């Protein structure tokens, strides 16, 4: 067959509760590890802290995830994210529109038109 | 290297953590979770902060084993490299 | 799916049911030249999964903006100095959404997408498209449009052929072939401006026969462009067959076995050059394909000379099959006689009421196509192409898959080329004859 | 791989035939290797190519060939008497693929159906004539024009005052395109 | 002054009027995408200052060596007359050794680089039943 | 800010807010907008949805700023300074003219004289002539009609002559600014400007160009910024050597300068300016300029006063700068000394 | 071009001619002139020459432009008839509203087409009529 890339993983399900809780903190850490050399690799003018902050936001807002099914397509979609980033596919456009550097309130959203 | 070399440079980095509840609580055997009150999330980051201080590669394996301070002296000892 | 919440019976996969190789007759550790030691993981210390992640190889984005990329692929390759370990063929940078924007179509309105697909064969992709539609609508085409199809079904086939080849011998280095090719190319634009409006998009085989009739000198100027073609493929067969050059840049060159092939979901040249007989106008006859004499060119070495030999076989073929088209064309009607599906003449539209109406409501609302789901597969001159398509009932497509070719062929790009240079992947790009409008669809 | 049935006659290749087994004489694969002779072939078939006619035209003094269905920039036509023969169907902005076209219709002050609004997007069409073809009237029509390459893409938004003048420049052509390919619509 | 030093001194100046020109007569107006590498339009991994491997580096091995051997024969093309068949026995003696070296570099396949991308031998016989 | 826009002449403008397809209801006339700055003001207003006229002198260079808005929006007008007809042509659309018209150097056909006041004394009769309703000139920091300095003196006296003709003028005070294709960290980064008067020792309060022009568009919106004036400086004060030191700390270069005295370089630099076609940064006036000092004007608004705060140059000289790192040290992360 | 026609074009046509035909055609063309267009451009046919070169336009302005061709000649021009404009009919059909003068490609100049709604507003809104107190 062909070769899968540098950095593919094979598909496979979560076994239990626990397998999942230890692939996600094996993910979030390869990510942090990841930010020095994102920043380099991309140029990004930002700090480090800046950039491991926003994979902290990712990675908590599916903090509330009672599913193994859900969890182990969030586990494939940060797999092959992390594998595109880490091959230098995606560009910097791409990994700056990852970065963001809707009204605060009823009147302030009512006085704008809505936002 | 040095036992004591090697925590003195932990206290500093775990103190200069933004949200620990208190520096005080940071001892030779203090627990990140039971006592500094960090998350599965923030016990990663530490450990993360720990080997990129000590310019070493903590493996999945025992990076998780890391759950308290003196375990994090014990495995610096353990690796050859500073 | 509510059982997936919680950790149930894991789904089986191809690692379960692995079996182990019988020991007393087992001979060998690797029955293909392929994976004899021309991959990654053949030199270093350790393997790239762990100590391995902090280093490359030299990798060289090879396309989009290149030559030999013909186009918009990007071909990411990992050079062991001038060899290659690992090719990432990168597709998708001519992704449009053919397949979503038919699905907010009438079926008359999704044909001219199909011309937009292998962009050389365009009549070719009509007519794939067309068979679908047509079987889904249970009609029978008639005589003068089935010989009109598989005429200009071979004068596409020519053309895609004289883009592919050439293009190919371009790559190696040979820069007058592609020339004197061009000008029988430019010749047949012709035979379809005439036909239909346009040199290249003709939108000119519809479901239903073809849009209009072909104009009354058209077929002694295609005889007449028939009776000097010969000497076109001589000349061409006259730089490149015997030149020595030409046989050490491809014999030997992209091997591929009739039993990976196969596997490899190659169809084609692809599948022909490795020893396979296999012609889908001759083992699904559509058109008029089953009412005329064509040899099927087969190679016996799999490599980039016999597809090479084969489709310079097929040039021959391809004129063979026209002049009998020419000779058997028949009288009658180019379009199915059911006005309920096809438009009717201008005259009829302007002169009678259920004419009008008919007229009126092929083009706001488009036809009706029976409820059902078809893969329908012709011979494109690139290889099998085919459509999947799924009806509601309604005058809207529910669903429109294209089976390219190539899609298929760029795949197995990394198994075939893993170990050759640099200069043998420009040749294995160009025998595999791409065009990205059908890879990316 | 081969039909199943009996296999083709004579489908396995006869066995390899040796090197003492080639019928080629030395003198002849010496030569032809060393002489380089398949080769000086190919130089001599350039140089007969050399001493026939090129094939280029000189553009655009010269012109290559179109036929009446040829289609290219659009027009609106109108009849002898110089009424638009548009009368807003909206067939044209039903059938196109590319949804390039948009109109709009009134009741005209003497009572006529009549366009208020004719746009094509230019770059937004497909050019496949699917709009000529759907017409009750041959009103909209793609002209043998092809030369209308602009600076803006502002100038590639035909509206009905700007059709309607391509129509009224290029009716002799129009008119004798629709003349020599009306029998086959 | 002789020809051959004022030739130099055009083919320089030449070197440099046209180099002055473009210089002086063209916009320059440099910006970071524009003088970024080209990599067919996608920015890659920067690795061609670190160590490649040359699949053809014997062949710059020996090509040091026989160029120093065909230079050793070149005095002999412009002595033919005087060393004669004596001085010409020693010439033949130097280009047979030189040859015998090559010979060692043609069997061994040094100059060779290899690259592409061997039959059934397992007889089963049948006896039968027991 | 809403939805409703209503202008000095009291026409309503009933916006939609987003993306280049919409209506931003503006239309802006941006005089000087193929130098740097004028840029990032036809971006902000184009992308926004509104018609910006943008007067150009040459066809190629104007180029790039079409790419900001859609199709309609920007629309091109070939003028000249001394060309009335040209210049009322392309104001009198408007609810707002921006005078970005300036030059740091003389030229055989303009003195500096002559593009300041009489540039700004034309555009502003035809701001008069046909009832434009804003007016945002921008002048320069230190300008005064009492300078000696040819720069700060000339854009000192358009100040007073654009406020006698119409009185509503925004009157905008930039420092010297930096940004991409700036000439103020692009020059001490490059190896032509070797040459210098004083030792590089003058100060001023350099400010971002995006964040010029970020104030350009609030005063669109603030109506009440009419007839005022605005210094728009940046946070901390710095010598010309202290930017130059942040410079080579980015590109790892550390550039040098030749020192000469100024009764001897400014003939010189009046000689090069006169006999070289291109702007060389050497001129007359640009050594007087070298020797003067930046003075914040009080009783002028600031960045405070349209709610912005600037950023420090310090934070840019990474994203800019790094075209310049040798290949050795390209791949190191920012400074961030 | 080849000796025996440029000789023989040459001395048909006269050297002052050879030199203007090497200045926009750059090839040298002998034929016979079939008719003038309303813009002043000539044109000729040759069956003794290549395909696709038989016919040909002498252009008038010296800017020539291909736009330049009269509407029933660029098909003339395109063998997409062979009867001339000055033998078609429907060159004769009075049209009181054709253009009477040459309209060329009118981009890049000031005469560009401007595009434009055609169409009013779809909304009107109040005018506002505050009654007295
Ligand atoms: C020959 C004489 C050449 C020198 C003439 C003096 C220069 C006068 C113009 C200066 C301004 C140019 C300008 O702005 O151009 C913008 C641009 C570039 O200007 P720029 O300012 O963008 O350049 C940037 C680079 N630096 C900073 C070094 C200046 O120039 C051109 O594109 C072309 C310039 C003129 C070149 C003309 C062709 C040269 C070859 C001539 C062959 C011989 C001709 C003989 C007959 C001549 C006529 C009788
Ligand atoms: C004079 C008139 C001709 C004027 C024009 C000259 C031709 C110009 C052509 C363009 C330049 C030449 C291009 C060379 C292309 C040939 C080539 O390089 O191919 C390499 C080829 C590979 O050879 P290899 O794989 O090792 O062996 C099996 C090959 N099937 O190697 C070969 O195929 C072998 C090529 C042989 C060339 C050697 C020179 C021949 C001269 C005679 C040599 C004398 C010694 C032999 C004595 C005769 C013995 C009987
Ligand atoms: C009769 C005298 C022998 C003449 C040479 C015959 C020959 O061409 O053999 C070349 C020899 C082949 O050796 P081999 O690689 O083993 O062949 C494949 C089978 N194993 O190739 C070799 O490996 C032998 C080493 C090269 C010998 C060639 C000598 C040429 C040197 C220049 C001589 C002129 C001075
Ligand atoms: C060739 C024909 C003569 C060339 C033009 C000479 C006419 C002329 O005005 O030369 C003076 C020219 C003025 O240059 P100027 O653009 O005004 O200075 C601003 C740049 N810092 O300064 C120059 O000398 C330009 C260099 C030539
Ligand atoms: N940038 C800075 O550091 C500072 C800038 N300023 C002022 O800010 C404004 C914008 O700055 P910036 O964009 O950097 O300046 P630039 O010099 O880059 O741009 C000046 C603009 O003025 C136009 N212009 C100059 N002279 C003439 C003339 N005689 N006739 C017509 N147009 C002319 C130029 O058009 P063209 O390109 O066609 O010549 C250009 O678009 C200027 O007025 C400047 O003096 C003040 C303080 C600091
Ligand atoms: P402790 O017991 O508190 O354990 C914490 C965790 C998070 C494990 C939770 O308790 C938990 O089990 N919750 C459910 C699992 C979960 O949080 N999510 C599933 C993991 S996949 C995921 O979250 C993916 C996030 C997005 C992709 C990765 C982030 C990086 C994105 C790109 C970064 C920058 C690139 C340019
Ligand atoms: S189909 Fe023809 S007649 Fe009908 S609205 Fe369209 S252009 Fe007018
Ligand atoms: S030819 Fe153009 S305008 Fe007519 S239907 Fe096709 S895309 Fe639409």
């Amino acid at each position: 067959a062909v070769q899968p890339t540098k950095f593919a993983v094979t598909v496979r399900q979560s076994r239990n509760w626990a397998d999942a809780k230890q692939r996600v903190i094996a993910a979030y850490r390869a990510w942090i590890r990841a930010a020095p050399e994102i920043q380099t690799m991309y140029s990004i003018p930002f700090p480090v802290s800046h950039i491991r902050t926003r994979i902290r936001q990712e990675f908590e807002r599916h903090r509330y995830v009672n599913k193994l099914n859900v969890v182990d397509v969030l586990l494939q979609q940060s797999n092959a994210d992390f594998q595109e980033t880490m091959n230098f596919w995606r560009q910097q456009s791409h990994v700056m529109a990852f970065f963001k550097e809707l009204p605060s309130n009823f009147i302030t959203g009512f006085l704008e038109g809505r936002n | 290297l040095q036992k004591v070399e090697v925590y003195e440079r932990i206290k500093s980095l775990l103190a200069g953590f933004d949200k620990v509840n208190d520096p005080n609580n940071i001892t030779e055997t203090a627990h990140f979770a039971n006592d500094l009150g960090l998350d599965s999330l923030d016990t990663v980051e530490v450990v993360m902060a720990i080997e990129e201080e000590f310019s070493i590669e903590i493996p999945d394996k025992d990076a998780d084993q890391i759950h308290s301070v003196d375990k994090a002296i014990e495995y610096i000892l353990r690796q050859p490299d500073a | 799916p509510q059982d997936g919440f919680q950790g149930t019976r894991l789904i089986p996969t191809g690692a379960d049911f692995q079996s182990p190789p019988d020991p007393f007759i087992d001979e060998g550790a690797r029955d293909n030249a392929a994976n004899y030691g021309v991959q990654k993981s053949r030199s270093g210390v350790d393997e790239d999964s762990v100590e391995g992640r902090k280093v490359r190889h030299y990798t060289v984005n090879f396309g989009p903006q290149h030559p030999a990329a013909h186009g918009v692929l990007r071909l990411i390759l990992e050079l062991n100095g001038e060899e290659i370990v690992r090719a990432d063929p990168h597709v998708g940078l001519l992704h449009r959404g053919t397949e979503k924007l038919c699905e907010y179509k009438t079926y008359m309105q999704a044909l001219p997408y199909f011309d937009r697909l292998d962009y050389v064969s365009m009549m070719t992709n009509e007519q794939v498209f067309s068979l679908a539609v047509e079987k889904l609508l249970n009609i029978e085409i008639p005589p003068r449009a089935k010989f009109i199809r598989t005429m200009f079904g071979e004068i596409t086939r020519i053309l895609n052929h004289l883009m592919s080849v050439l293009s190919h011998a371009m790559d190696v280095g040979a820069l007058t072939p592609f020339l004197w090719g061009f000008e029988e190319r430019e010749k047949l634009m012709e035979f379809y401006e005439r036909v239909s409006g346009a040199r290249l998009h003709a939108a000119y085989v519809r479901p239903g026969g073809v849009h209009q009739d072909i104009p009354v000198g058209l077929l002694d100027d295609i005889y007449q462009w028939a009776t000097q073609f010969g000497d076109r493929i001589d000349e061409t067969e006259e730089m490149l067959t015997d030149n020595r050059i030409w046989i050490n840049r491809l014999k030997g060159v992209g091997v591929v076995s009739a039993a990976d092939a196969l596997n490899l979901s190659f169809t084609g040249v692809m599948l022909r050059g490795s020893g396979v007989p296999w012609d889908v106008r001759k083992s699904s006859p559509y058109d008029a394909y089953d009412q005329v004499e064509f040899d099927v060119p087969v190679g016996i070495n799999g490599d980039c000379y016999d597809r090479y030999l084969c489709r310079m076989e097929e040039f021959r073929q391809s004129l063979r099959i026209i002049h009998q088209c020419l000779n058997k064309m028949p009288a009658g009607p180019v379009r199915y006689e059911d006005y309920k599906i096809t438009p009717p003449p201008r005259a009829a539209m302007k002169e009678n009421m259920e004419a009008l109406i008919h007229h009126f409501l092929l083009f706001t609302k488009g036809y009706a196509v029976p409820p059902g789901d078809t893969y329908t597969a012709i011979e494109a001159p690139k290889g099998e192409m085919g459509v999947y398509v799924v009806s509601d009932g309604s005058e809207r497509p529910y669903r429109v898959h294209i089976r390219a070719p190539g899609f298929a062929h760029l795949s197995g790009f990394d198994h075939i080329t893993r170990g050759h240079l640099l200069a043998d992947a420009v040749a294995v790009i160009g025998t595999m004859d791409l065009v990205f409008g059908e890879v990316d669809r | 791989a081969t039909p199943a049935g009996p296999p083709p006659k004579n489908f396995r290749l006869p066995p390899p035939k040796n090197w003492d087994e080639e019928s080629e004489s030395t003198i002849d694969k010496v030569g032809k290797y060393f002489l380089m002779t398949e080769m000086l072939r190919g130089m001599y078939v350039l140089l007969e190519q050399f001493f026939r006619p090129p094939y280029t035209i000189y553009y655009p003094f010269e012109k290559g060939p179109i036929s009446p269905r040829f289609r290219g920039e659009h027009a609106l036509r109108r009849y002898p008497s110089g009424e638009e023969r548009c009368i807003a169907c909206k067939l044209c902005e039903a059938v196109c693929p590319a949804q390039a076209i948009t109109i709009e219709a009134e009741e005209r002050a003497d009572g006529s159906r009549r366009t208020t609004r004719y746009d094509i997007d230019m770059t937004k069409c497909i050019y496949c004539g699917f709009c000529q073809e759907s017409c009750p009237v041959d009103a909209i029509v793609e002209s043998p024009n092809a030369e209308y390459a602009t600076e803006t893409r502002e100038e590639l938004l035909y509206n009905k005052e700007k059709l309607l003048a391509n129509g009224d420049k290029w009716e002799p052509e129009l008119a004798a395109a629709i003349r020599a390919d009306a029998p086959y619509r | 002054m002789s020809a051959m030093s004022i030739y130099i001194i055009f083919v320089s100046i030449i070197a440099i009027l046209f180099l002055a020109i473009d210089l002086i007569f063209a916009p320059h107006n440099p910006y970071k995408e524009k003088l970024s590498a080209f990599e067919c339009g996608f920015h890659s991994f920067s690795q061609s200052r670190s160590p490649f491997n040359i699949s053809f580096f014997i062949y710059g091995l020996v090509f040091l060596l026989l160029d120093l051997e065909i230079l050793l024969l070149y005095p002999f093309a412009v002595s033919e007359y005087v060393n004669s068949a004596y001085g010409l026995a020693a010439a033949l003696i130097f280009i047979g050794i030189i040859t015998i070296g090559f010979v060692y570099e043609l069997g061994h396949d040094a100059l060779k680089v290899h690259s592409r991308q061997l039959k059934s031998s397992v007889v089963i016989s049948y006896l039968g039943n027991i | 800010i809403s939805d409703i826009h209503i202008t000095r002449t009291g026409k309503p403008l009933i916006r939609i807010q987003g993306g280049r397809s919409s209506l931003g209801e503006h239309t802006a006339t941006v005089f000087g907008a193929t130098g740097q700055l004028g840029r990032y003001i036809v971006n902000r207003l184009a992308r926004q949805g509104c018609t910006v006229i943008v007067p150009y002198r040459e066809e190629m260079a104007k180029r790039h700023l079409k790419v900001s808005g859609d199709l309609g929006r920007v629309i091109f007008m070939e003028f000249d300074l001394r060309n009335t007809q040209s210049i009322e042509e392309s104001v009198r659309h408007s609810d707002v003219v921006y005078n970005l018209i300036g030059r740091d150097y003389p030229t055989k056909n303009f003195s500096l004289a002559d593009v300041h006041i009489e540039g700004t004394e034309r555009i502003v009769e035809a701001v008069a002539k046909y009832d434009v309703d804003r007016f945002i000139q921008v002048s320069t920091y230190n300008a005064n009609p009492d300078s000696t300095c040819e720069f700060f003196r000339t854009k000192g006296i358009a100040e007073k002559v654009a406020r006698h003709v119409f009185p509503e003028t925004t009157i905008v005070r930039p420092a010297p600014m930096f940004g991409f294709e700036d000439r103020l960290l692009l020059k001490l980064a490059s190896v032509t400007n070797l040459f210098t008067s004083n030792h590089m020792r003058e100060k001023f309060w350099p400010v971002h160009v995006n964040e010029v022009g970020e104030a350009l568009e609030r005063m669109l919106y603030d109506d009440s910024t009419a007839g005022q004036t605005f210094e728009l400086y940046g946070p901390r004060q710095y010598s010309m050597a202290q930017i130059a030191e942040l410079v080579d700390r980015e590109i790892y270069k550390k550039r040098r300068h030749i020192n000469l005295p100024k009764p001897i370089l400014q003939p010189l630099a009046e000689l090069i300016n006169r006999v070289l076609w291109w702007d060389t940064g050497l001129s007359r006036d640009q050594v007087e300029r070298e020797f003067h000092d930046q003075v914040i004007d009080p009783t002028a608004k600031t960045f405070k006063d349209l709610g912005m705060e600037p950023t420090d140059i310090s934070k840019w000289t990474y994203h800019y700068l790094l075209p310049y790192r040798p290949s050795t040290y390209y791949d190191l992360p920012p400074s961030t000394e | 071009s080849y000796p025996t026609r440029t000789l023989a074009n040459l001395r048909k046509i006269g050297l002052k001619e050879y030199f203007r035909q090497l200045l926009y055609i750059g090839d040298t063309k002998y034929g016979e002139l079939v008719g003038v267009d309303k813009f002043g451009n000539k044109f000729y046919e040759n069956k003794e020459e290549l395909p696709l070169r038989t016919r040909w336009v002498d252009y008038a302005k010296h800017d020539y432009d291909a736009a330049h061709i009269e509407p029933m000649w660029h098909a003339w021009i395109s063998y997409q008839v062979d009867t001339p404009p000055t033998r078609e009919p429907l060159t004769q059909i009075e049209r009181p509203w054709a253009p009477k003068e040459h309209v060329p490609n009118r981009s890049f100049t000031r005469g560009a087409y401007k595009p434009y709604n055609t169409t009013q507003p779809k909304i009107q809104s109040w005018e506002p009529k505050a009654a007295p107190r």
